[PDB]
């Protein structure tokens, strides 16, 4: 509102607690997006390893398994999915979780998922073999268990090659990704726009402090430095309630993804 | 006197829940006074009217116009003995702060 | 300066597509076009031959004039209340000629600093008199070629007259220009990583 | 642990704060001389008392404004938490979800209604498996030259005999007729081993 | 101030190629960050000296005294015993520590604090324990035994309802204030049908959550279920209100300048009845009564 202006600095003090309202609103939303990645990705609490780069049954999971060739430690479609995907007292705050310590919960997921089924989401994660492990799973959709045990050879390479689909599904039509995209275009179009109403001209005879400072009388300007105070402050109340709203949005996608994680990864679902 | 305190002073409360609390904010700013103007050339021609020896009546006094032009008032000291300086208009000693 | 950025400004540009005169070169087409709030200048002269511009609102030794004449070796930029008839020229006899004006009452700026597609934007605007220039060669035939050429600035001078008409003097013993008129209008430029303008996007 | 019921002491101190801060804003002084109407109409002119009580209504109507606000999007995340409450008592105690935690860590059997201030908490009884052991499995098992596949559970080894048991509970079974199914020879399964099934219409 | 050109910032020699006309540069925000001496062709970059919220990491003043400050988004060689350079900022008052534990206080990208020996110490959070998953396309396991676990889950129903009045708040007991509230319209009718649709709303979300039974059921004598002890969650006749003693636990644990706050259409004693019919009706009839 003032930047380095102690004039502005000491009048600011007669509007109240509006700032302490607005820091207050940030910090809740900090906190909330932690809290989201902590119940969508930190499901278990033991990080499962794969054993060494094997088959299990036929089916090739080298597309969505870590490769140590990489420093990254992350998935082919991981890393697929990665590569195309302050100023004015504008502080961007880091993540409590980093993409290295994602990728390591994503890891133990699937580890869990492909060498123990949904025997992990319950309590301890149980030896199975995955032949027979989506035998499990044909039994819940209706089909008998020898289906997949007489079409063995041909659901694995079904599945792989629904697998390396999936990478060509996801590199080419860039608008695939828009859905993840247009939140950090969001964010930052709202700070673009937080940053350029900095320069407005709300009723003052310029947008810089010292233009107006320097030309008014200090004792008479008043009335007219709190014209551009009105201005500056109800931009970040705008930008404060649009980020609320963003927030309880992406509060329940991210309660939409624990559900799917919890329902259609750590378990079969009927839904 | 302490980030404790300041941190009381944020949470208004004699009392901390181990937590991390934003408190304050942090600037620096040493020095200031950079260079502001380029290479000043275009002196105003103050030798033709202050060391011009040959002077008109006052009668029939000269009119000079002075206009595109830094003024470095402070050859005023050389050109003369500065006996009777005296500005009506603006400020004796305030003049190389000011443009017309 | 700007560096691979779009940047849309509500300022006085020359609308794409607009009506613009032009005069297909004693025959000099000299009509004293008048002046609006911008005049876009081109020219596609063989060799310093349009190296002349006035200035001015009623010219009779009344009001502030300008007279800007290249003497093909600098800029004389001078401002003063000239004396224009109802047909300046140029007709030297060398590079001397005192026709074009008959008076100078006050003459309170000089400037004289130094200097085939030419174009030019004389602006004039909370006293300043903004001049842009830009040279860009051309080979095929006279008809205005489509492309882009951003125009760079020249001088940018203080002088706070009244400018509502203007006339240009050609000097003689092709000569093809152009006159366009800005107007307010607002444009999306595109800048280069070296801050060069690559091409302009007219949103109305 | 305090933290615990943090979620409901979290909505109750929104609550009091919310009122606190709105009553606070009213002793502020926003462009104005005091924070009081009795000292501004008894002090100033009324040509002047109107525009310096101007200032006052516009710093109290944000702040309505502003709570309100903040009250919609508090009453927009309570309603969302009561819809997820709502429905999962209708999902746990009133039944049994199938749904991976949702009725608690693990498998659900019940759930218990509890009445909190502002607030509901569920208590869900769970079941979570534990002391488990390893065994050798197979997909099929191969007797009367054909393969069978059990019905409800899973084919086990000790090391030398086999069985069928639950496939999340230990209970060694007897491998039967009645406890497997018949399909295919013993070509196309990847892992069929043999094994004797019995059958208790054979002596009989 | 370059040409008059106001600002604070750094000054490094910048490898820009500006034009010879040019003499400031601008980013998407309309900032200027890179200017150019006026004496001196040489190009300057201007970056933001320095600028960040400093959290301090507190352990609890009823454990220790000891803290911790955090100068977000900068180095340690811009700030006036431990120091150690974070991803999230300057740390200065922890040392970092190479064992990994549980994270107690979040303090940036995986670096966290806790009060261990005392004194602070930051580390990387450990996401779990390993566990390497002895797979073979031949082993299987399976539980010889359980364990019952009952789990909480808090989750909030509905709000304190309020209603205020617009005019005793905004100038209160007054005429020539009020007067000049009527001439910025209805904004005073939006926010009193705001929060009477809130209260309503409150009244139907908790209506929706502990009424979902038509009836009310109640339990017979306390007798020999199956062995399972119901006391807990029952409510007892030797107390008012007919709490449990984990509702007990859980009432106990959780002037008017123009703002009045409504009571609650369903008191403490008929969500208290409610939970105990839906109780009664999973004790006595399980899924059967809710169908
Ligand atoms: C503004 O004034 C400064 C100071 O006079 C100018 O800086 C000087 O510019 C000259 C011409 O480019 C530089 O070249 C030569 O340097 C040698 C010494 O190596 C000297 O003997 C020559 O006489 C000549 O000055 C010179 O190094 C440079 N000096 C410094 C300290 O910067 C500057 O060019 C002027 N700028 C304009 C726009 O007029
Ligand atoms: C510009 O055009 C003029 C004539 O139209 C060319 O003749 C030059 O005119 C300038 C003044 O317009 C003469 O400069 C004069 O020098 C004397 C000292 O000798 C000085 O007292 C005057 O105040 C004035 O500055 C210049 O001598 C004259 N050149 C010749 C050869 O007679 C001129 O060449 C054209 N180009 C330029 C760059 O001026
Ligand atoms: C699984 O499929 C991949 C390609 O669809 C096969 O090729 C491997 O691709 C990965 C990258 O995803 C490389 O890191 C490997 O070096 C590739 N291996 C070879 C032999 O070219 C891969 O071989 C398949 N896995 C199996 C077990 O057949
Ligand atoms: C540019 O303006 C000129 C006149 O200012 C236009 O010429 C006129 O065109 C109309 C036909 O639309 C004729 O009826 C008139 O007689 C013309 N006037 C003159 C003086 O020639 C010209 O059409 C305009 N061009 C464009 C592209 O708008
Ligand atoms: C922007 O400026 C740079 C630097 O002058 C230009 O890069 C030069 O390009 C030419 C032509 O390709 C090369 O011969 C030079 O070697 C390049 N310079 C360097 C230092 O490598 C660049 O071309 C300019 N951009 C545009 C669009 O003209
Ligand atoms: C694997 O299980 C079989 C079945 O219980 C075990 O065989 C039993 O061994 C005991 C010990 O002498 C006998 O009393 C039973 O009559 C046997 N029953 C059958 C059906 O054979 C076998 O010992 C177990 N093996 C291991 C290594 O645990
Ligand atoms: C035990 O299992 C083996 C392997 O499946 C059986 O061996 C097969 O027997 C069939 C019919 O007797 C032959 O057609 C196959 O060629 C045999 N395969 C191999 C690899 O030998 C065996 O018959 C089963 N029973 C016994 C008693 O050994
Ligand atoms: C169900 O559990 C509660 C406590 O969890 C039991 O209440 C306690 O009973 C003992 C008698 O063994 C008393 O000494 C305690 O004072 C009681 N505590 C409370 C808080 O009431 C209750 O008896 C259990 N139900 C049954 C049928 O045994
Ligand atoms: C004044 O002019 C004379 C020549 O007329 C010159 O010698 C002298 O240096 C100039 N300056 C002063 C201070 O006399
Ligand atoms: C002076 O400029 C104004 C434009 O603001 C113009 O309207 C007016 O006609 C000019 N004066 C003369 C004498 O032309
Ligand atoms: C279980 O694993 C142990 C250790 O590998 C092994 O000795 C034992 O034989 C296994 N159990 C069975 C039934 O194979
Ligand atoms: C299991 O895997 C091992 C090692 O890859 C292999 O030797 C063995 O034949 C496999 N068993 C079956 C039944 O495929
Ligand atoms: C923390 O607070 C509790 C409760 O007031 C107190 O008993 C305990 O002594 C405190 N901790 C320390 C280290 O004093
Ligand atoms: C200093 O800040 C820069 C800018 O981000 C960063 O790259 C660097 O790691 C920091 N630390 C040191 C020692 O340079
Ligand atoms: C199963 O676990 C329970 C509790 O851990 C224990 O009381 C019981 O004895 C166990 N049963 C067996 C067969 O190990
Ligand atoms: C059923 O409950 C009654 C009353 O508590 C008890 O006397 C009876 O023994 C119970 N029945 C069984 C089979 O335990």
């Amino acid at each position: 509102i003032c930047g380095d202006s102690t004039e502005c600095s000491n009048l600011l003090l007669q509007y109240g607690s509006f700032c302490t309202q607005l820091k207050r609103a940030l910090t809740g939303i900090a906190v909330e997006q932690d809290k989201n990645t902590q119940e969508v990705f930190a499901q278990v609490k033991q990080i499962y390893k794969t054993p060494p780069i094997k088959y299990f049954g036929g089916f090739n999971f080298s597309q969505i398994l870590p490769d140590p060739s990489k420093p990254s430690k992350r998935s082919p479609i991981e890393d697929l999915l990665f590569n195309k995907v302050k100023f004015n007292g504008l502080t961007v705050l880091p993540p409590l979780l980093t993409d290295e310590m994602i990728a390591q919960y994503t890891s133990a997921l699937l580890a869990g998922t492909i060498t123990s089924g949904w025997t992990f989401g319950a309590g301890p994660a149980l030896q199975i073999p995955f032949p027979m492990q989506m035998a499990y799973r044909f039994n819940g959709i209706g089909v008998t268990q020898n289906v997949l045990y007489e079409n063995q050879k041909l659901i694995a390479n079904q599945f792989n090659s629904a697998i390396g689909k999936i990478q060509d599904s996801l590199s080419s039509t860039p608008s695939a990704l828009g859905k993840l995209q247009d939140v950090v275009n969001h964010n930052a179009q709202a700070l673009n726009t937080l940053v350029k109403q900095l320069s407005s001209k709300f009723g003052a005879i310029s947008s810089v402090l010292n233009d107006i400072l320097s030309r008014l009388d200090p004792p008479e300007a008043e009335v007219q430095i709190d014209r551009l105070i009105t201005g500056r402050l109800q931009s970040l109340q705008t930008y404060v309630t649009q980020q609320l709203i963003r927030a309880a949005e992406i509060r329940a996608s991210a309660n939409l993804a624990a559900t799917k994680m919890s329902e259609c990864v750590l378990g079969q679902s009927k839904r | 006197l302490d980030p404790l305190s300041e941190t009381k002073c944020t949470l208004k409360s004699f009392t901390v829940e181990k937590g991390i609390y934003q408190t304050s904010n942090f600037r620096v700013q040493p020095t200031e006074s950079i260079v502001r103007f380029p290479n000043i050339t275009n002196l105003c021609p103050f030798h033709e009217v202050f060391n011009a020896t040959t002077f008109a009546s006052v009668y029939a006094w000269n009119r000079k116009r002075i206009s595109n032009c830094v003024a470095d008032y402070s050859v005023i000291y050389n050109f003369a003995p500065f006996f009777a300086f005296k500005c009506y208009g603006v400020s004796p000693t305030k003049l190389n702060d000011l443009c017309f | 300066f700007r560096s691979s950025v779009l940047h849309s400004t509500h300022d006085l540009f020359l609308p794409f597509f607009s009506n613009v005169t032009w005069f297909h070169a004693k025959r000099f087409d000299n009509p004293a076009l008048p002046f609006n709030d911008g005049v876009y200048f081109a020219s596609t002269e063989k060799s310093n031959i349009i190296r002349g511009w006035i200035f001015g609102t009623t010219l009779d030794s009344k009001t502030q004039s300008l007279l800007i004449v290249n003497n093909a070796t600098n800029v004389v930029i001078k401002v003063c209340e000239f004396q224009f008839c109802n047909d300046p020229f140029l007709d030297v006899y060398m590079e001397s000629e005192f026709r074009v004006y008959s008076s100078a009452n006050n003459c309170t700026f000089e400037y004289v600093s130094q200097p085939n597609l030419r174009e030019f934007v004389f602006k004039n605007i909370d006293g300043y008199f903004k001049i842009y220039s830009k040279h860009t060669p051309i080979n095929l035939e006279r008809d205005l070629p489509q492309g882009f050429s951003a125009l760079e600035p020249l001088v940018d001078l203080p002088i706070g007259i009244n400018i509502t008409r203007f006339q240009t003097l050609l000097a003689l013993h092709a000569a093809a220009y152009y006159v366009g008129y800005l107007q307010p209008r607002t444009f999306l430029l595109k800048y280069n990583e070296n801050g060069t303008i690559t091409d302009a996007v007219d949103c109305a | 642990t305090p933290s615990a019921l943090g979620k409901l002491q979290d909505v109750v101190n929104h609550n009091a704060q919310a009122l606190n801060t709105l009553v606070k804003q009213l002793s502020s002084k926003f462009g104005a001389i005091s924070s009081v109407l009795n000292d501004i109409l008894s002090r100033l002119d009324p040509p002047e008392a109107e525009v310096q009580i101007d200032r006052l209504i516009t710093g109290r109507l944000q702040s309505l404004q502003t709570y309100v606000t903040q009250q919609l999007i508090r009453a927009a995340e309570i309603r969302a938490s009561a819809n997820l409450a709502a429905t999962k008592m209708s999902e746990c105690v009133l039944g049994q979800s199938k749904r991976v935690d949702f009725c608690g860590k693990g498998y659900h059997l019940m759930s218990f209604p509890q009445s909190a201030p502002h607030g509901v908490v569920f208590l869900h009884v769970t079941y979570v498996p534990a002391q488990e052991k390893n065994f050798t499995t197979a997909p099929a098992i191969c007797h009367d030259g054909k393969a069978h596949f059990p019905r409800e559970g899973v084919f086990v080894s000790n090391g030398t005999h086999w069985f069928v048991t639950q496939r999340n509970f230990y209970e060694p079974q007897i491998i039967t007729t009645d406890n497997t199914f018949v399909s295919g020879n013993c070509d196309v399964v990847i892992g069929i081993v043999n094994n004797t099934v019995y059958d208790p219409l054979q002596p009989e | 101030n370059f040409n008059g050109l106001t600002g604070t910032g750094v000054l490094t020699e910048s490898n820009k190629k500006f034009l010879p006309f040019q003499q400031f540069g601008r980013d998407i925000a309309d900032t200027t960050d890179a200017v150019r001496d006026p004496q001196t062709l040489e190009i300057l970059d201007i970056t933001p000296c320095s600028f960040g919220g400093v959290s301090v990491i507190t352990p609890g003043t009823n454990t220790s005294n000891q803290v911790a400050v955090l100068y977000q988004g900068v180095n340690c060689t811009e700030v006036p015993s431990n120091v150690f350079q974070t991803r999230a900022g300057c740390l200065i008052g922890a040392e970092y520590v190479n064992n990994s534990y549980e994270c107690d206080i979040p303090i940036g990208a995986g670096i966290c604090a806790s009060y261990q020996t005392q004194s602070i110490i930051a580390y990387t959070m450990s996401l779990g324990a390993e566990n390497s998953v002895a797979y073979s396309n031949n082993s299987i396991a399976i539980p010889t035994n359980f364990t019952i676990s009952v789990t909480t889950e808090i989750l909030p129903v509905s709000m304190t309802k309020t209603s205020v009045d617009c005019t005793m708040y905004i100038c209160g007991d007054s005429t020539e204030c009020s007067n000049l509230l009527l001439q910025y319209g209805s904004f005073c009718t939006q926010l009193k049908r705001a929060l009477t649709g809130i209260a309503v709303e409150q009244d139907k979300n908790t209506q929706e959550v502990f009424a979902q039974v038509k009836q009310i059921y109640k339990t017979p004598p306390i007798k020999y279920f199956g062995g399972f002890n119901f006391s807990q969650i029952l409510p007892d006749p030797s107390k008012p209100s007919k709490r449990s003693p984990i509702e007990d636990l859980l009432f106990n644990k959780v002037k008017f300048n123009g703002l009045t706050v409504l009571p609650p259409l369903l008191t403490d004693e008929m969500i208290a009845q409610y939970t105990s019919a839906l109780l009664a009706g999973t004790i006595t009839s399980g899924w059967t009564f809710g169908a």
